[PDB]
């Protein structure tokens, strides 16, 4: 009689079907997903650090735009800024604002050191309607709107050296008004020309006088410029009018900090990977969910699905 | 599938067992039975927890970067930022394509290889004491109890101690 | 005596060498290449939608140089420049020429709407000698240059609303004199500043009088300029001089268009890839015929041959 | 190669075989005949057709892109343009080479092993009534007419039907 | 490792084989002794070989690029210029990465592999006269002194020889 | 008794670790390392064709900066400049810095010819002391700083053909005078405008007239600027005052120069691939030395070690 000894291996009966070299549909007995596809739908809030800028774009924030003035100071790993954002102080515009906005971004600091600027002869702290502050007329937070002081404006000569161990960011403006009535009403002189100068560096920018369409009433319009200043440097200015002066300088740091445009509700929960469509779990290689991530992120691609055979081909009864 | 014996000379799995990936089915006497190798199992999850341990839990961080989405038309400096990023996105989907086709491949040639390696091992130990069959079988030609079939899996059998029974019986007419 | 049963596989007289991880030369029984190597030499007309530029660059048929009157508002997948194209109407120039290239080929559209602007005050639809069209002197069709009337060219400071549902492209020039004489000869005053605006932008440009080297014996020159206007924006036009002003916008779609530079003849046949030296078949993974490419393409690689087996070693007997 | 049949035990290939990739040469007491196995071949133009599906007619639409050639000098952002191209060749012309390369070593495999399944397949079947030669070739031990080598290549040879016969030729003196 | 012999079925190396990569150890009449296989040794070597041309001595020209390093802030340009860089060195990273856990999975298998094809030569070639034990150890069951054992290794044995010994041996009681 | 024999494969008492698709930490017999990872630390001399800039940037050496004279003319394959280099001429800036850079790195030449530009009416060769040549007072050897003659500055419009059959490139600048003394005393008139053109281009620049801080102490500036002009196209100058003439023209080449920071010591020695670290060897086909490269060298990789097998599994006694 004897024996028989078979050998033999196992098989499910709800097997997966895979890609491989050869064939695009093999049947294996288990497998693994490694493209993420969902988010819950919120971004974590640790542990990274999170700025929500709520009805604030960075650069408002930055300026001191009246809905901004809690942001002061503060710092961040990751900037979110939200599609119903809008500035409601004076129109301004900033040549190079991608730069700026990354820049600032980058840093991951709204850190504001006030210097005591040498104005003598002009009038300081100048406000508008358009930018309110508490029921009063106000101005941005972080600038200072020069005018004349009993109908004469010097020309301004003002220096800051740096004699700290760190570079310091300057923002400043140009004033161009609608009407050659209201550079006389403003400077008491035709406009003139602004030149900010560093041992390394020089920005001259000309007012140009003129109507543009009312934004919030407003004909006339700020352009904003900045200068980085390094330490033993010196800040100049030289401007006869339509000076929209600084208060003093932002800290410039490096490190990790970004920002990233998102509508997604910020949670009280954990996660290293931050999406626009909010946080995602990082255990798999791969991601479709967006192309724009911060953090500990597997990389995207542009799978739904990848499937990874974690047994034998499956071969049923 | 490039050994041969998944999909090939084994006609197909065993549903029914469950406490391993590879065994072994025997009738003698005392009945019908079967019982997982739980060395070969452990061999083929070894591997395979290798390759989960290169692709699972390893992400890189990244931080600020640059735009991907753009509100306004710009040209040349938008053009070039698509463009850097369509790239990169291409590359990586390729490569991903091509680790899982070629990871998979592998799991079903590793998987395959186990198997064959057990079934070599078992007609190397029988010896001149049985047959193989063609299908994943041996035709064991003496009487050969459950603590005899416990002792091929166990890897104890000596076919010396059954060889003259064996080969009376293989080699009659 | 018995039998002798003997296992074997096929091989060929004419086997071909391909490459593997441990040789980089052995022989199999069969082969296909993977890179495409070849074109015939001419561009399909089908199934994209070919614009053969003939003498005329996009940015002239875009200003409507008289050469271009033929492209007025016609659409493209793919709009083809040629190396003979040469401008024969005012000489210009256009600061970030390449940009304004991009984003009109990438529109695909020239589709083109005029408007009634408000140039009470001043002579309307100035012409050159530099610019003839069927032997009269003119100018760019899309452009109006303006001038004094009754030797008055008085402050224009005009309005044009987008109520529309889409973004108006507005193209626009100032002119730079030779000479003292020819400001005051068109304008009737000095040189002054141009000023368009919206109300998320601004541009001003200064004209330069001065001779420039004579270009088909013009030394003056223009400068050409861009304004995107966004639905319920308002473009805003203020000069006293200079102003080549626009008689309308052009529409700006999002699609699949784009430009190349070939001297690649069109012909009447189908095929998806088109490169510069013309179409080739799209079969293959791979091409070394060039990196510049339009529609379904094989990727751009340095080699020349990839041979891919498709058939077991080849041993002969 | 890595199985050790194609380009090693089997000597060489057989120019005359025109009908398939793999089969039968035989010498019987009826002459001399070769017969293609279509199972084989099959499995092999099968895996190689899989490899064609997943590279030829497969390419990716691209539209608006970059300028990757310029007629003026311009300096920083040309440079950044060209680079970016570059970078791009290099990484894909470096994805194509290693892909065929790759392919190329897994197709001479594959084809090996496929001829290295049929000859264990014929191996089993005959039991004990044919001995291996070393060369791809069996000693049967039987008279085994065309018939007979016909049921070998089929599938349906019962070794029980000549195995007195063929044991009483192997193991005489 | 797939083959099963190297760390399978071989129970490990053996540090006094100096003159080879393979080859023989055998007990005999005269002695214990160890002998290279050259053609075995030089079929691996050559397999690697192929590989090191493919990968040392062949880099690739590159002169000016793009900037890499920066001594001031900047915004945008520089963002992307930095992500080029990050993007591509990734990028290789991965290939490099790739490319040696595959090369170093497929030496792995290519040397077991011609360790199981001298084994399997070497039984082939013994027919009848000899039984395998499992370990990679052959049985021989007739006297084979030095040059019956050197025929072995160079392939000039003739089985026929010994074969009614060898029967005599392993069919008895 | 008969005998045994028992096939086998060698193993090593000193194995090495390698990284496989399946297990991280593999022995086998023999390994080799596939990433440089070092450097001897200095850059060989041979076979580039190696220019160490010492004390002077390149646009320094180009400008004509009086540590520079003996780099005139030379030619290189890289440029090394060194993080100690220092200007010691009038104080300069030039918008674009990094694109002439690049230009003239990518050139590789020096190369410069005199030209003898027609400048009748001013006074040529102006020096300051800022810019000291064997004590005394000197300039940019290969700028003409023009100043009035006689009181008196009359309007330039210089011409200069290119009729070579090569590209010319022209670097030139404006003065920046730090008071309207200055001005006067300089160029007998107010600021006023420079303009330079071809058939083909136009560069227009405005003096700006201030203080900015002190540099070896210099309150002005210069600002310089660069044109190429093609064959059969013409240079124009036209300027009133405030004019860093050029002298001549540089040839522009291409080819498969660069520049590369570095403050490695130059070797008597030959290799191929180039770092900031120092050459290094390449025979190895990745390297984790330097992301900034000049040569035939590895790819850099972020991996320190990758050992490739070059043996089989060891499994000792
Ligand atoms: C099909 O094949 C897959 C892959 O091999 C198998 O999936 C694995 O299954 C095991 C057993 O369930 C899992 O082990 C458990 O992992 C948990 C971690 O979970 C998260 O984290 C990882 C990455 O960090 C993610 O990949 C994963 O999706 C989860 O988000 C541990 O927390 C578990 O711990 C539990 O058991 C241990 C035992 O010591 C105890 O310490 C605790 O008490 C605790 O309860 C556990 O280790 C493993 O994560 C799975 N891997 C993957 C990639 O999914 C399937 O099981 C298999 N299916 C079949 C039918 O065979
Ligand atoms: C060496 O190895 C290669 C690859 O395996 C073999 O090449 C294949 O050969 C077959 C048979 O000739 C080809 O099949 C035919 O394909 C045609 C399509 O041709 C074009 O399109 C593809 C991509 O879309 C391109 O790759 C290709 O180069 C061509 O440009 C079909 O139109 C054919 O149809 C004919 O037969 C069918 C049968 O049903 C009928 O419907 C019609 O009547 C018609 O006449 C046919 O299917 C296949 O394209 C080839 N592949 C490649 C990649 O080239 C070689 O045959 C082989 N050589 C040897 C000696 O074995
Ligand atoms: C472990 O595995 C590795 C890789 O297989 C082996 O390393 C090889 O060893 C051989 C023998 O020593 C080397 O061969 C020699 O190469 C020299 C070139 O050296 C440089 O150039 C290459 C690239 O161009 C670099 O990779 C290398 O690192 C060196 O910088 C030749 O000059 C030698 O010539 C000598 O012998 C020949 C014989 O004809 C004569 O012409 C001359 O007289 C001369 O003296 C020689 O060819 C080979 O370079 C090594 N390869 C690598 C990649 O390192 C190890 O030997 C092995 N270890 C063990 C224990 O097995
Ligand atoms: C140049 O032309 C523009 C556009 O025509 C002029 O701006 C317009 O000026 C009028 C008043 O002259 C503004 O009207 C105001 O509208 C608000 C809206 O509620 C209303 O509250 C006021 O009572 C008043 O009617 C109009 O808004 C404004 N239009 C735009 C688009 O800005 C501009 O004044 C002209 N410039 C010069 C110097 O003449
Ligand atoms: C500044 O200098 C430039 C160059 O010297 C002056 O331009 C030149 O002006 C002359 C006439 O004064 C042009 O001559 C004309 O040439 C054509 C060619 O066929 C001919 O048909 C005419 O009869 C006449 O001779 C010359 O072309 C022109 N050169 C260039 C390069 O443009 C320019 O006029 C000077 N500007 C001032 C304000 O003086
Ligand atoms: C605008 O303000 C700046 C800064 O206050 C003025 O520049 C400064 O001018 C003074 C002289 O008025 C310079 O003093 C000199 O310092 C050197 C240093 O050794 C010394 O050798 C001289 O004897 C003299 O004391 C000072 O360096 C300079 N500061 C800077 C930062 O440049 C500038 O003159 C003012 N502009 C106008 C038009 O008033
Ligand atoms: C994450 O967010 C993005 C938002 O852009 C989603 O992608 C968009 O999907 C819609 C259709 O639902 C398309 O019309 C857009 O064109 C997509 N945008 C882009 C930029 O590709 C994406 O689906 C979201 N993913 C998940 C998982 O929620
Ligand atoms: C397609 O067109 C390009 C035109 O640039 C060809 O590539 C050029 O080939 C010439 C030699 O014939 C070289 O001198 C140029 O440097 C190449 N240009 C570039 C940009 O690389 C290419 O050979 C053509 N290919 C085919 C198949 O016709
Ligand atoms: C080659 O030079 C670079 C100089 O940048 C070295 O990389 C730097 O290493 C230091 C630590 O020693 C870090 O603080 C820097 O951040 C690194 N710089 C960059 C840009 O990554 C590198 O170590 C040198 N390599 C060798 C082998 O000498
Ligand atoms: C500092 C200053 O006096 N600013 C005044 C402004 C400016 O004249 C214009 O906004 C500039 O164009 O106008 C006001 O009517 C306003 O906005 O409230 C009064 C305000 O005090
Ligand atoms: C609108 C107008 O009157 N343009 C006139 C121009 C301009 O004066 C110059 O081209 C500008 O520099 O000159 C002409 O001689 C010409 O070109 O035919 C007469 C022409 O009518
Ligand atoms: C050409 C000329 O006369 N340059 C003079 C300059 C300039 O006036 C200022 O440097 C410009 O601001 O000043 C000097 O004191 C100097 O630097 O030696 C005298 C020198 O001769
Ligand atoms: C099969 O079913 C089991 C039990 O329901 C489940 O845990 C497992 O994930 C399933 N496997 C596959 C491949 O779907
Ligand atoms: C700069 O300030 C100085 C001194 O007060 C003055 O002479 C000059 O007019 C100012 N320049 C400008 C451009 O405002
Ligand atoms: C075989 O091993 C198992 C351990 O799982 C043991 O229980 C059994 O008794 C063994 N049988 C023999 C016959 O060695
Ligand atoms: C060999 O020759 C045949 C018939 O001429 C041809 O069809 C086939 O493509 C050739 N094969 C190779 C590999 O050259
Ligand atoms: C704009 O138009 C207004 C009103 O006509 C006028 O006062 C002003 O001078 C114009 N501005 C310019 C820069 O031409
Ligand atoms: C084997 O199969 C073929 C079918 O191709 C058939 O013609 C032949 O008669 C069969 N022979 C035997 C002996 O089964
Ligand atoms: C086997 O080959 C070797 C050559 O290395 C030779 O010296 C030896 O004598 C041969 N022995 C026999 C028995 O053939
Ligand atoms: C082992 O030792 C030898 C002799 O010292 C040496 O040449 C070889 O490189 C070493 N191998 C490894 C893998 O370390
Ligand atoms: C250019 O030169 C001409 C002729 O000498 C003169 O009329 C004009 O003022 C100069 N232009 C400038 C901007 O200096």
């Amino acid at each position: 009689p004897g024996a028989t000894l078979c050998l033999g291996h196992h098989a499910v009966p709800n097997g997966t079907i895979v890609k491989t070299i050869t064939n695009d549909q093999i049947e294996v007995t288990n497998a693994t997903e490694l493209v993420q596809s969902s988010s819950t739908g919120e971004i974590c809030d640790s542990p990274h650090q999170i700025l929500d800028g709520e009805n604030c774009t960075l650069i408002d924030a930055l300026l001191g735009d009246p809905q901004c003035d809690g942001f002061q100071n503060k710092k961040w790993d990751l900037f979110v800024e939200r599609s119903k954002a809008y500035s409601n102080c004076y129109p301004y515009d900033v040549p190079d604002y991608a730069s700026l906005r990354s820049l600032v971004a980058s840093s991951g600091t709204l850190e504001f050191n006030n210097e005591s600027f040498n104005w003598t002869g002009v009038t300081q702290n100048g406000t508008s309607s358009a930018c309110i502050r508490r029921s009063n007329n106000s101005f941005f937070s972080r600038l200072n709107w020069l005018t004349h002081l009993k109908f004469k404006y010097p020309a301004l000569n003002v220096t800051m050296p740096n004699n700290e161990k760190f570079d310091k960011l300057y923002i400043w403006g140009v004033h161009h008004p609608g009407t050659d009535n209201d550079q006389i009403f403003l400077y008491a002189q035709a406009s003139g020309r602004i030149t900010v100068s560093t041992k390394r560096s020089q920005q001259t920018v000309i007012p140009n006088i003129g109507s543009r369409p009312r934004v919030r009433n407003i004909p006339s319009r700020i352009s904003i410029y900045w200068t980085i200043v390094k330490p033993g440097d010196i800040l100049l200015i030289n401007s006869t009018g339509n000076l929209i002066a600084p208060r003093g300088y932002f800290k410039i740091r490096s490190g990790k900090s970004s920002i990233m445009r998102s509508d997604a509700p910020i949670g009280k929960c954990n996660s290293e990977c931050i999406t626009p469509n909010g946080s995602i779990p990082n255990d798999k290689p791969f991601q479709n969910v967006n192309r724009i991530t911060y953090g500990a992120c597997p990389r995207y691609v542009k799978q739904n699905t990848l499937k990874l055979a974690t047994g034998m081909r499956n071969v049923p009864e | 599938g490039i050994f041969g014996a998944i999909a090939g000379f084994i006609e197909n799995g065993w549903e029914g067992m469950v406490d391993g990936w590879y065994g072994f089915r025997h009738q003698n006497s005392e009945g019908i039975g079967q019982a997982a190798d739980l060395k070969s199992t452990q061999a083929a999850i070894d591997q395979i927890n290798g390759k989960l341990n290169r692709l699972i839990g390893k992400t890189n961080e990244k931080f600020h970067q640059i735009e991907k989405e753009f509100s306004e038309v710009e040209g040349r400096i938008q053009d070039l930022e698509k463009y850097v990023e369509d790239t990169k996105i291409d590359l990586w989907s390729y490569n991903a394509e091509l680790l899982v086709a070629l990871e998979n491949q592998h799991t079903i040639d590793l998987t395959d290889s186990e198997m064959n390696k057990l079934f070599e091992k078992t007609k190397k130990q029988l010896r001149e004491n049985a047959e193989d069959m063609g299908n994943g079988c041996f035709k064991i030609y003496h009487k050969c109890d459950n603590a005899c079939i416990g002792s091929i899996r166990n890897g104890t059998y000596d076919h010396d101690v059954y060889r003259d029974e064996a080969l009376n019986n293989r080699f009659q007419i």
